């Protein structure tokens, strides 16, 4: 707001939408990591 | 010597207790209906309780600062006590060990120790009898949970005498409210000036009219 | 397409011939009132007694069974 | 009766009298206040205490000998990903067959005390156990320690039953150390003892 | 006097009560007979004032079960801020709420049901959601997901204290009788501590945690990029930087100069252009003034000192033209019963659900929530329907009472039994308005639809040609337009954008407010509306007031409050308890809440939602079409039903197909339903004697003989289905159409 | 042990606990063999 923000974030606009596709991705590979191979029978010991 | 004695207050206070001066505003205390926590027993007990531990807090969170202040401790380790680690984005220091270890260590002992407090208060003589490296002998206690007595807790021999005894009683629960008012007052003063109670004490004594609860609070 | 239609139709009919069925055979007498034919063809109830008898004449046979031929031949 | 029990000045439990080993008097969840559970308990306690033992002897003697230069065995934690002169299936059918066998044996000794103890094949060999979970004889007795009087044989079968329950608390702990840090017992162990301090499972 | 009064250990916490059912109730205790025991089991486990007749037994098993549905509202809770945490894309719609729609439930690839997850947006996919929780969230200042994760295990850690709290009052140390008969100690730490307190401290986190995030957040600032909220309490530079009142500290607050913090506590009032909702100042603002306002209203009652009021003084000394001596036996009996206190705070809590789906659909007070229509669909439906089926409960409570807790003897009132001594004329009059209003409002309706299809547009009563305005509706929208220059001077504009007068609000290129027009339609809907109303609460106070005698049957009260009928005597005595009317007035509630829904759908498709192109022309979802065409039940038929029921029936293949097949199913339980209110016991009873004999003959009988169900039972089924199958079927044909569509 | 063994033995208990078993098997069973329409294993 002090407009020294805005040129943060303005310097980095890149990667940020990086992250949060990633994150997006992760949240909807929850559901799917048995589906895709990994988290199959063995490791799922404390895991996932 | 009665302070805001009520008569609902006076019904069950038979000053039989030290420091009995008929204060309960708000019934606590009260005989019947008593149950789960609230008992006039176990109160007394916590109260005895929480004033030892609050003398013991009130002597350690100014001690380091007075020797730091006299010379007589290096001062790298004189520290506010909110500065000594127990609030980390208030302070830190570094220890022989992690903090967390510490408080795994501290537990596991203070766990060791007031569970047999507790076994005694429900149980009053069954602390005495099983083996415990031969120690157990000095743990039986004198029938009242809050003073236990014995070599262990009383090697000194100290309040032979009933008269003596009740005067001593008086003493620690007078000191212990005492101790309790100051932890309170450590307490908000930390909150609100920012700095040490003794430097709080130092400012005052060098201008009183300056330095003041009106001064941090300007107006 | 018209399997289904089909058995959706016999279905009817046979719900339709139970019902009628059912209140023509019964219509004497049965176990929760033996003595039916004394009252009549069309007779409101038997009471609350008994757990409570309601539509239990054969005009009410007749009256459920309405439904079933209307959707039928809907 | 006056017997030390796990958490002093309690009392312990009506159903727990102390003629069996090890007993301490530790049940607060009341799973045993029926006999047949405190059979089936007594016996599934003894069978976990032996194998554990041997779980926790075959973990860590070769871990430590492969510490020092004598041995070259790899991990533990490894040891069933690697190649074998067999399918890790056929082997497992095989065991699956042979341990069924000596467990149906067990199983026919538990229901009904006194019905294996006779070799089926030679009828001239026998089994000299008298208790159940205690098979005796010259198979599982060669040496004849077993037999003796009543009070050697409850300290023995207390000693026993103390080193079991610590084999089982070793095993657990070997496995959910190697799969939080990652590598093996005696490494975390020798680390530990470096740094008592830092070098903790804060970390 | 006020004291804690308890008793150590009433009961002893065993298995032995859960291996035999029915232990409360003897009859039910004793074993199974027939199939109908089973039935019974479940009908009185919660009738605590049958199961004994101590006062004090009741009120801790209330207690209890208070404590335990309180630990379940938590696990609720606890769960949702879990899967916001994890399965969401909160993160993504954070930096771009306007072109992505929020989702918070990801479906598994077992069968097929994969087509479920569509293209919310932001690289995710999943059912798109209408709970409004993104909205709260934003508005809390929420920017990442370890705080959501933080928020669900508090939630879980307290639903186990409260189930703890439960156990260890039910079993450890229960209250007394006179613990529970404290009303003023009760209403006194009600008013000032559970409310006021609670403002204050909301009000406090708002002031020091929301509005320095919220204004970072309208700068531009992007998400990653704000300060944690811790950063703004330990640097007071930041938060002078942003409000320059704080350098001050809370020096102004004790020196009564309280001007200087005019930068954040504001009374402009009116919608932030940037999100489309109420200024978070305001709110703080209101938050603080509710908060002085109930610390100081907690004070009133006298509990253990010389000071207060005293609620049995009130009531006695109260003297007036109309009342007279009237209330001095309430108090025992508002203190001795709970179904008198339980039917008051029902009808309380459904005006006040009522009252605040208006409040919360008129002005908006989360940023980005009026611009999503489908969530201010779903709220206002949702709080309808919770308020009326408070409403309808009240009632049935009051008859309860009114049955089973009424002696004159003991306890008398006067108001109550002038009330009872005249319920005719009350009844005649309440009959004859309700036979008026549905005369008038429905004939209109219908020489409308008789004149339309003759050919004679210029007869019917719509806006061109006998024109029926609600004058006085727009005389008050004028005033409260007006309110702001003039009679309202601390305000700089409007409280709302409804009245008519003012500019248009619009975010995003989506309308968000506009002023809203009144004409002929809206005074017919306003009339069916009270008219439906006025027939439910004939209904209800009918069932009530006639609980205890009638002339047709003039010992009604020892039959009790469940039971069928009387007999076939008297020429039929069917449906005569306060049951059967709380069960026959549960379909006019169901009716006047599907009108109003209907109304408000409508009204808010035509009038208000729409889209704003850049020169500035505004068009409308269904453009305009409520004022000619609602004015007919052919109208509504046709452009409400037939034309917005597209999306719903076209839905197959995609991913709201899941909506579709609800369409169908809610259908055929509503069908369902009415084979339980058009047939009768005994052709069922006759029906199974014939299969029992057919089982006999293959020694497949059971020991429990198969009964049919009670008469009480098969209404209550039916009523149960109906309602069901309407209400879901509404509630998939909204969301088909505000999703497809908005 | 014996009052919590007769609870579990009650309708409800034993009707969900077999029928959570009967759906998890189909649904693992669906899983593994995903489609079917004919029995082709003749
Ligand atoms: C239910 C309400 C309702 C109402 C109010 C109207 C009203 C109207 N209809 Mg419609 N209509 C309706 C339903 C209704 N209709 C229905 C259900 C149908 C059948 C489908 C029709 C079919 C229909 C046709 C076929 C026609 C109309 C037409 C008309 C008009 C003719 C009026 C008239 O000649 O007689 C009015 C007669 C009176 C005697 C008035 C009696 C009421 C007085 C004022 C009582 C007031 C009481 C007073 C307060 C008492 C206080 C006492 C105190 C002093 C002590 C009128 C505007 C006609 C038209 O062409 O109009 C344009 C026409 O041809 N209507
Ligand atoms: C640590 C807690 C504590 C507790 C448990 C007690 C407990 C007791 N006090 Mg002591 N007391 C304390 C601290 C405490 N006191 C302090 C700080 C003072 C001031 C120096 C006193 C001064 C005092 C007087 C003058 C008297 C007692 C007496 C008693 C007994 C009756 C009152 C009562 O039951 O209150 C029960 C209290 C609690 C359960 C805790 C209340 C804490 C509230 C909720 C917090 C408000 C604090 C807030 C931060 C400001 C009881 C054994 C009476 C007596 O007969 O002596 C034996 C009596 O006359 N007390
Ligand atoms: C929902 C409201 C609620 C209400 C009205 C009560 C009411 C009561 N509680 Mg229960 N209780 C509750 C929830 C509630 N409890 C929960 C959630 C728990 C789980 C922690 C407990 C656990 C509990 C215990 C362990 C005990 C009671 C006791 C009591 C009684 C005395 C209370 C007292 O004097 O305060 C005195 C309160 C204070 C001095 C302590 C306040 C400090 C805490 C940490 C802060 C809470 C502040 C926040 C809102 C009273 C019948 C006591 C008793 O049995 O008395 C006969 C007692 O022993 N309660
Ligand atoms: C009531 C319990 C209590 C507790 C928990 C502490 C806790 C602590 N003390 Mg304090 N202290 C206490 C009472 C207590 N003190 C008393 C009664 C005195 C007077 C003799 C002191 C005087 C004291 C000194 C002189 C020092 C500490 C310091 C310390 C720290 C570590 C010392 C350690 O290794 O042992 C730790 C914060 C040490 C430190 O590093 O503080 C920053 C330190 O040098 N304490
Ligand atoms: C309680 C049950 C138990 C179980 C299930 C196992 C299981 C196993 N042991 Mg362990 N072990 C145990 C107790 C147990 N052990 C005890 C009490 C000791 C102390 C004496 C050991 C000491 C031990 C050694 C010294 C070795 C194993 C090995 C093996 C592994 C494969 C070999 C095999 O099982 O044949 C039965 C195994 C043995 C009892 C010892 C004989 C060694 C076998 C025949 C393998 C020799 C193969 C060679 C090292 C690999 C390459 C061959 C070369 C031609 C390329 C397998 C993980 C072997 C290994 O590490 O393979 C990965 C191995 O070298 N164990
Ligand atoms: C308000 C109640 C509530 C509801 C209705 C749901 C609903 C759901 N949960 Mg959630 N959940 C909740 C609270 C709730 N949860 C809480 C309190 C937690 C914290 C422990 C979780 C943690 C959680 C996890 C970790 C997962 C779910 C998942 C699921 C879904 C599948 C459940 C399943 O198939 O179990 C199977 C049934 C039995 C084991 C019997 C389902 C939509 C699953 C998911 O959506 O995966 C894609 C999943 O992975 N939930
Ligand atoms: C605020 C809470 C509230 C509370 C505590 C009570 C309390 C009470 N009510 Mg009242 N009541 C309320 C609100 C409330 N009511 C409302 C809103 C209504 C209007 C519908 C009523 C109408 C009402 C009636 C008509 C009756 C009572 C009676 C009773 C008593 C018996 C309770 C019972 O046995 O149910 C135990 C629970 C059940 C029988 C469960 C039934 C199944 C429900 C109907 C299904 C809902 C399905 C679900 C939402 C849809 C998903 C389907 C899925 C499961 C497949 C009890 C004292 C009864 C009585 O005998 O009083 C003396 C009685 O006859 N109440
Ligand atoms: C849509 C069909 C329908 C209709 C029209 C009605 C109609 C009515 N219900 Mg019923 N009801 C229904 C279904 C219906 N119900 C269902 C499904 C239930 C659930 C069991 C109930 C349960 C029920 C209850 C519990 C109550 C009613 C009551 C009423 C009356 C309300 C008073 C009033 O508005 O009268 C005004 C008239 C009308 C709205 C009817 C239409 C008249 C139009 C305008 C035509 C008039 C034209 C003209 C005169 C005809 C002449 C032509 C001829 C000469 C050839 C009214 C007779 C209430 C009652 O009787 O109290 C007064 C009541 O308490 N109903
Ligand atoms: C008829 C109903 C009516 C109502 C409901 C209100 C309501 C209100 N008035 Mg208005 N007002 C009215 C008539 C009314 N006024 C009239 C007739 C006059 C001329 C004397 C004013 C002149 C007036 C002034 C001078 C002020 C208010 C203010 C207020 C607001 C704060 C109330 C408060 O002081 O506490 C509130 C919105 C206050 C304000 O606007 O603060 C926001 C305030 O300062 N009103
Ligand atoms: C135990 C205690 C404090 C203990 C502090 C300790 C150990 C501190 C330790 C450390 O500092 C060291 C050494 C070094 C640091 O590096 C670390 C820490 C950890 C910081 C305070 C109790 C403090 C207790 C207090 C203040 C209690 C106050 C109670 C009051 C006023 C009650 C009033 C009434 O109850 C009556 C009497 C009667 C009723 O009728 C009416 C009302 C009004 C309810
Ligand atoms: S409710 Fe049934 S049994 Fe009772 S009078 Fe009516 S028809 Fe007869």
């Amino acid at each position: 707001v002090i407009d020294e923000y805005l040129e943060r974030s303005k310097t980095n606009k890149e990667l940020n939408d990086k992250k949060r596709l990633a994150t997006s991705g992760a949240n909807f590979a929850r559901a799917f990591t048995v589906q895709f191979g990994s988290c199959k029978f063995p490791e799922n010991f404390t895991g996932c | 010597p009665l302070w805001f004695a009520s008569s609902q207050s006076l019904s069950y206070l038979d000053g039989s207790l030290p420091g009995d001066y008929g204060f309960d505003p708000l019934g606590l205390s009260d005989p019947e209906g008593t149950g789960g926590f609230i008992e006039p027993r176990w109160l007394a007990y916590g109260e005895i309780i929480n004033g030892r531990f609050a003398m013991l807090g009130a002597a350690g969170a100014i001690a380091p600062e007075i020797l730091g202040k006299a010379g007589l401790i290096p001062a790298e380790t004189a520290l506010p006590w909110f500065q000594t680690g127990v609030i980390p984005p208030a302070g830190t220091y570094t220890y022989w060990a992690d903090n967390y270890t510490l408080f795994v260590l501290e537990m596991a002992l203070m766990g060791f120790a007031e569970h047999r407090r507790l076994q005694d208060w429900y149980n009053p003589g069954s602390m005495g009898k099983q083996y415990f490296l031969g120690l157990e002998k000095g743990l039986a206690g004198s029938g009242n949970p809050a003073y236990p007595g014995g070599p262990f807790f009383n090697p000194l021999g100290f309040g032979k005498d009933e008269k003596s005894l009740k005067e001593l009683k008086l003493k620690e629960v007078k000191n212990g409210r005492l101790a309790m008012l100051a932890i309170l007052g450590y307490f908000i003063q930390g909150l609100v000036t920012g700095v040490g109670p003794y430097q709080n004490l130092l400012d005052h004594l060098a201008d009183p009219v300056n330095n003041n609860v009106l001064t941090s609070l300007k107006f | 397409g018209d399997f289904l239609v089909h058995h959706a139709i016999a279905l009817g009919l046979h719900t339709t011939t139970l019902i009628l069925v059912k209140g023509a055979l019964d219509a004497r007498g049965s176990k929760l009132m033996p003595d039916k034919k004394d009252f009549g063809y069309s007779f409101p109830c038997d009471g609350p007694g008994r757990g409570g008898t309601c539509d239990i004449s054969a005009w009410d046979a007749f009256y459920l069974a309405v439904f079933w031929m209307l959707n039928t031949i809907g | 009766p006056d017997r030390p029990i796990w958490f002093p000045g309690s009392t312990p439990p009506e159903w727990l009298d102390g003629s069996l080993p090890g007993d301490f008097g530790f049940d607060p969840l009341g799973l045993s206040s029926d006999p047949d559970s405190l059979k089936w308990n007594v016996q599934a306690e003894i069978v976990h205490c032996r194998w554990a033992m041997l779980g926790a002897a075959g973990i860590f003697i070769p871990e430590f000998l492969t510490k020092i230069g004598i041995l070259n065995t790899p991990s533990w934690y490894t040891a069933g990903e690697q190649e074998y002169f067999t399918d890790k299936t056929t082997l497992f059918v095989v065991e699956l067959i042979l341990i069924g066998w000596a467990e149906g044996r067990r199983w026919a000794d538990i229901i009904k005390p006194g019905s294996v103890n006779t070799d089926p094949v030679f009828p001239n060999n026998k089994l000299t156990g008298t208790d159940v979970g205690y098979p005796g004889g010259l198979w599982f007795d060669p040496l004849g320690w077993g037999s003796g009087s009543p009070a050697k044989l409850k300290e023995l079968r207390t000693k026993e039953i103390k080193n079991g329950r610590l084999a089982m608390l070793a095993v657990m702990g070997a496995w959910f150390q190697h799969i939080y840090t990652g590598t093996g017992p005696i490494d975390n162990l020798f680390a530990h003892l470096a740094d008592p301090g830092h070098a903790t499972i804060f970390a | 006097e006020v004291k804690i009064l308890v008793d150590r250990d009433p009961i002893k916490t065993s298995f032995e009560e859960w291996a035999k059912p029915g232990h409360f109730s003897r009859t039910i205790a004793k074993g199974p007979d027939t199939t109908t025991w089973i039935w019974n089991l479940h009908a009185d486990a919660h009738d605590f004032d049958s199961h004994t007749s101590d006062l004090e037994e009741i009120s801790r098993k209330v207690f209890s079960a208070h404590f335990g549905q309180l630990s379940i509202i938590f696990l609720w809770l606890s769960g949702m801020y879990f899967h916001g945490a994890r399965f969401s894309n909160y993160e993504a719609w954070l930096s771009d709420p306007t072109h992505i729609g929020p989702s918070a439930q990801v479906v598994w690839s077992i069968v097929g049901q994969e087509i479920l997850n569509g293209d919310v947006g932001g690289g995710f996919r999943g059912i798109q959601i209408t709970s409004g929780f993104f909205q709260i969230w934003r508005a809390s200042g929420i920017t990442s997901e370890l705080q959501l994760y933080c928020t669900a295990i508090g939630g879980l850690v307290f639903a186990a204290l409260m189930l703890f709290a439960g156990w260890f009052h039910y079993h450890k140390a229960a209250p007394k009788l006179a613990w529970f008969q404290d009303v003023e100690s009760m209403l006194n730490h009600h008013l000032a501590g559970l409310l006021g307190l609670g403002s204050l401290s909301w009000a406090g986190h708002q002031v020091h945690v929301s509005l320095p995030i919220n204004q970072f957040l309208n700068a531009g600032v992007d998400p990653k990029e704000i300060p944690l909220p811790h950063e703004f309490i330990l640097n007071r530079d930041l938060l002078a930087q942003l409000y320059p009142s704080f350098a001050e500290g809370a020096t102004p607050f004790f020196t009564l100069n309280w001007s200087k913090y005019a930068e954040f506590l504001t009374f402009r009032g009116g919608l932030d252009p940037v999100t489309g909702g109420l200024w978070l100042t305001d709110i703080a603002h209101h938050h603080l003034a509710i908060a002085i306002l109930f610390l100081i209203a907690g004070h009133m009652y006298r509990t253990n000192w010389g000071i207060g009021h005293g609620i049995k003084d009130i009531l006695e000394a109260h003297k007036g033209p109309f009342t007279g001596q009237g209330h001095k036996g309430l108090y025992e009996i508002l203190t001795t019963s709970w179904h008198a206190q339980l039917s008051i705070n029902l009808a309380m809590l459904g005006s006040l659900t009522i009252v605040v789906a208006h409040h919360m659909y008129s002005m908006p007070p989360y940023p980005y929530l009026a611009t999503d229509y489908g969530t201010q669909l779903s709220l206002f439906t949702h709080h309808m329907w919770i308020g009326g089926f408070l409403i309808v409960g009240a009632a049935a409570h009051a008859a309860i009472f009114m049955v089973r807790d009424y002696d004159p003897t003991t306890r008398y009132n006067d108001l109550l039994d002038r009330v009872l001594r005249h319920r005719d004329a009350i009844i005649s009059h309440l009959n004859w308005v309700c036979i008026f209003l549905g005369f008038h409002s429905f004939g209109l309706y219908i020489h409308n639809d008789t004149m339309s299809a003759l050919g004679r547009p210029q007869d019917m009563f719509s806006d061109t040609a006998i024109q029926l305005q609600p004058v006085f509706a727009q005389w008050i929208q004028n005033t409260h337009a007006l309110a702001p220059g003039t009679t309202a001077p601390g305000a700089t504009t409007s409280t709302s954008l409804t009245w008519g007068g003012g500019d248009l609000v619009a975010v995003g290129g989506k309308v968000a407010l506009l002023p809203i027009p009144l004409g002929t339609a809206d005074f017919l809907v306003h009339h069916i509306h009270a008219f439906t109303i006025h027939v439910t609460v004939l209904i209800l106070l009918k069932g009530v007031l006639f609980a205890r005698s009638s002339r047709l049957i003039p010992d009604k009260a020892n039959l009790g409050f469940r039971f069928p009928c009387d007999g076939p005597g008297r020429g039929g005595t069917c449906q005569v308890s306060a049951w059967d009317h709380v069960f026959l007035g549960l379909f006019w509630m169901y009716n006047a809440i599907s009108v109003v829904i209907f109304h408000f759908s409508w009204k808010m498709q035509s009038d208000v939602w729409g889209s704003i192109s850049d020169q500035g022309v505004v068009t409308h979802i269904t453009g305009g079409n409520f004022a000619q065409s609602s004015i007919t039940i052919n109208g509504w038929l046709r452009d409400f039903l037939w034309a917005q029921a597209s999306q719903v029936i076209q839905s197959y293949g995609s991913s709201l197909s899941a909506y579709g097949l609800f369409f169908l199913g809610a259908h055929f339980v509503w069908a369902f339903s009415l084979m339980f209110l058009f047939s009768g016991r005994g052709y069922w009873q006759e029906l199974i004697e014939s299969i029992v004999w057919a089982h006999n003959k293959l020694k497949v009988a059971p020991a429990t003989q198969p009964r049919a169900l009670s008469i009480v039972q098969g209404r209550a089924v039916g009523v149960t289905h109906y309602l069901l199958g309407g209400i879901a079927t509404t509630w998939a044909f909204f969301l088909a159409r505000i999703i497809a569509v908005g | 042990m014996r009052d919590l063994k007769t609870y579990l033995s009650v309708a409800p208990v034993i009707s969900t606990l077999w029928f959570a078993a009967l759906a998890g098997l189909l649904i693992e069973i669906n899983r593994l063999f995903p489609d079917a329409l004919i029995f082709p294993f003749f």
